[PDB]
């Protein structure tokens, strides 16, 4: 917390708003599926296109000409 | 050579170019979502950064032991790179700093420490058996705060406890599309603060100790989240700029493949229509 | 109507390679995707069955104006299978009109009629 | 006449491996042109480090090209050509520029090149 | 051996398109590039040494059973040249019953022999 | 003559499907041997499962392969042939094992086979 007379400030790594300390404990615990789902999506969506230009470049390689 | 072969040469590298053409765009999306991210952490990062500044310099305070330069005998160093390749010069660029540094100053394994960010720079680390003590690997491409804080607390309390006196930050400073800057920064101790333009001063309910005790964590964690902000953002903006010079590249390829055929097209011409003459005449 | 259906078919084939890795820019290249698909559907046609131009008209003019950008890729056969025998039962009027004008009737009116077969369609 | 009855053992071991990591270098071409140097392993990377200073070596300043160059040219006995190789493959001259291997004669003109270049 | 021989030579020639760049591959494909690298390795014959097939049928088996897993690949030529000199001295007993039978040897001697010469064997 | 005229509109829909479906899974197959099987969708490892069934289920026992096998061989009717295709695609054979539907013949030897094998 940081106080001025005219202006109010409070610093926060992690806030809510129902005030239930265990609904915060829920979210942040909730979050983490979602985390970790997204980190795969962005993993595999990668490997997908990193496979098709493999697999174009291998093409274009065993057509020497 | 053969007309068949330029031709199936031909397809092949326009199926390359559409390939790199759509991860170009793909990675412009995500270099704009990474700005929008990006330039949603200013208002806590400048608000904490001049509390620190107006209450760290303020009545003195020096005295907190991340404030002083104390001698140092083990170094800490935190590495961020990328969790995936395709980005041209990237990750070599940053490696090769870190490695350069370490071997000009160190020249002993037991006087130095590496905190890394990512899985290339893990294995660079790794094969040439240097000491990693910490690594995170596999984050988002939009990454939180969440899932930074354990690594950043860790970090400072490894260096609460004693362990090194010093560590730097090695990342990619996004300067645009184009340019890229590799950026060493000394993370703590704070030898040097940005003091603000206001000055003031506050009443501390608790002892200013027991307050810069729990403030100045917070700073380096958001310093740490920042640089990880940072080096995103220029993470995305090179692999789009890998991925365009890729299809310029296969544009040529195709532009010279295109006049091979045309040649050996009229080759084949001339060679059938005088065998077929050749033999009208033999009769 | 043929005028935005060129356009259509024009901008989706070109962005057809992109299509297999999703989101691109969600504001306009997803909405050119849809409409593409849609419009690639709606022209497939069985063997020795012709349709009239005025169905024709009708079909074409209710792909370009929106109407099916709500319904299912997979549903645009059926959905214009039904609207023929939907426009035989109640829109004679409009199909009057073309063939005797050779133009688009009243635009609220075939809106109208539209909207009233849309009201009995049911999305599988 | 590469054989190893006819030339050693060393002559032929060190002519296949110099045309091993040369072939190596033109597969690697494809992508090297399309996707740059940045994509390749470790291994392939030093590939290419090597092949670039083996095929500049190959060169040669002749006595007939004087006249073209002012280059008063060189002969290279077998022997000399064998060790120059055999050491290249072995790594010995990695920290070298590739350019001072143009046009060079002995192996110890390339120290002399590289020196004189500024290295 | 010769099914055995040629599945795996043709999945390391599959697998081998997907490694020349890029990210790696996982621990599996590693093996099955591995052996297939062996495979490879074990083919190659210098010039005018023709090699009886009772000797080529040992070699294969000895390859495709995961004998050489751990040999080293630049060691694999020197493996096949000492085990044909141990099979001249010790193994004379399989290799007459290969010749004379034109069938395999049980399964339990030809492992036996094999862990002896490795045994015997040393790496590089 | 594969047409609705021809064949029937039964018919044509279940060898489209088919089609369809073995076409879908075989755009799979680099992504199978490369990334793996867990990686796919829930969607896709359906299509995967149902494919493998069509594909083992096209075989079938020869009247002339008997003295490879010694199995009799049989002869399938065309109206058999897409009612158990139509089975197999409605997803009523899902729960058997994979190789019942190996050189078998009609739909209901799988489900005899399958049985044999202790289902």
């Amino acid at each position: 917390l940081e106080v001025r007379p005219d202006k109010v400030t409070i610093l926060a790594q992690a806030a809510e708003r129902a005030e239930d300390i265990d609904v915060l404990r829920a979210k942040a615990a909730k979050e983490r599926a979602e985390r970790r789902l997204q980190s795969q999506q962005d993993d595999i969506d990668f490997k997908r296109a990193e496979l098709a230009l493999k697999r174009a470049m291998n093409r274009l390689s065993v057509a020497e000409m | 050579a053969s007309l068949r072969d330029i031709k199936t040469r031909i397809n092949a590298t326009k199926k390359t170019s559409q390939i790199t053409k759509a991860m170009e765009m793909v990675s412009t999306s995500k270099l704009n979502r990474a700005e929008q991210n990006a330039k949603s952490f200013v208002p806590y990062m400048e608000k904490i950064q001049e509390v620190v500044a107006n209450v760290a310099l303020g009545a003195g305070g020096a005295s907190h032991p991340m404030l002083v330069s104390r001698p140092v005998k083990k170094t800490g160093y935190l590495v961020i790179t990328s969790d995936r390749g395709l980005a041209g010069a990237y990750n070599s660029n940053v490696l090769r700093l870190v490695y350069q540094t370490i071997q000009k100053r160190h020249a002993s394994p037991d006087e130095y420490a590496i905190i890394v960010i990512g899985r290339v720079g893990l294995s660079f680390f790794r094969k040439r058996n240097m000491p990693v003590i910490l690594d995170i690997t596999r984050l988002p491409d939009q990454p939180s705060f969440a899932d930074i804080k354990e690594i950043a607390r860790k970090t400072v309390g490894l260096f609460a406890d004693g362990t090194f006196d010093e560590l730097y930050m090695y990342y990619n400073h996004y300067v645009s599309a184009i340019q890229q800057e590799v950026t060493e920064r000394k993370l703590l101790p704070l030898t040097d603060l940005a003091e603000n333009k206001q000055r003031t001063v506050y009443e501390f309910e608790p002892s200013q100790e027991e307050i810069l005790d729990v403030l100045l964590p917070q700073y380096a964690e958001s310093l740490i989240y920042g640089a990880l902000l940072d080096a995103k953002a220029s993470e995305h903006a090179a692999r789009m700029t890998a991925m365009k010079n890729a299809t310029d590249n296969a544009n040529e390829l195709i532009r010279t493949l295109t006049l091979s055929y045309n040649r050996a097209r009229q080759a084949a011409i001339t060679q059938e229509i005088t065998e077929i003459v050749a033999g009208a005449n033999a009769l | 109507v043929a005028g935005t259906l060129r356009l259509d078919l024009a901008a989706y084939r070109e962005l057809e390679a992109f299509a297999q890795f999703g989101s691109d820019l969600d504001k306009a290249t997803q909405a050119k995707l849809a409409r593409g698909a849609r419009t690639v559907e709606v022209l497939k046609q069985d063997l020795h069955q012709p349709i009239p131009v005025e169905k024709q008209v009708l079909i074409i003019y209710a792909l370009t104006r929106g109407f099916l950008d709500d319904i299912p890729v997979e549903d645009v056969r059926r959905f214009e299978k039904e609207f023929y025998l939907f426009l035989d039962q109640n829109g004679q009027h409009l199909l009057e009109h073309i063939r005797t004008t050779k133009d688009l009737p009243n635009e609220d009116d075939l809106n109208k009629a539209i909207e009233a077969f849309k009201k009995t369609f049911v999305v599988s | 006449a590469l054989a190893p009855e006819i030339v050693g053992e060393e002559h032929y071991q060190v002519a296949r491996k110099v045309q091993q990591t040369l072939q190596r270098y033109k597969e690697l071409q494809d992508i090297i042109a399309i996707l740059g140097m940045d994509e390749l392993s470790d291994e392939d990377k030093l590939v290419v480090h090597r092949a670039r200073r083996i095929q500049f070596f190959l060169s040669q300043n002749f006595h007939v090209a004087e006249q073209f160059t002012g280059q008063p040219g060189s002969y290279v006995p077998v022997k000399e050509t064998v060790r120059g190789f055999k050491e290249i493959l072995e790594g010995k001259y990695d920290h070298l520029p590739e350019d001072a291997f143009r046009l060079v004669g002995r192996i110890e003109e390339v120290v002399e090149k590289a020196k004189a270049m500024g290295v």
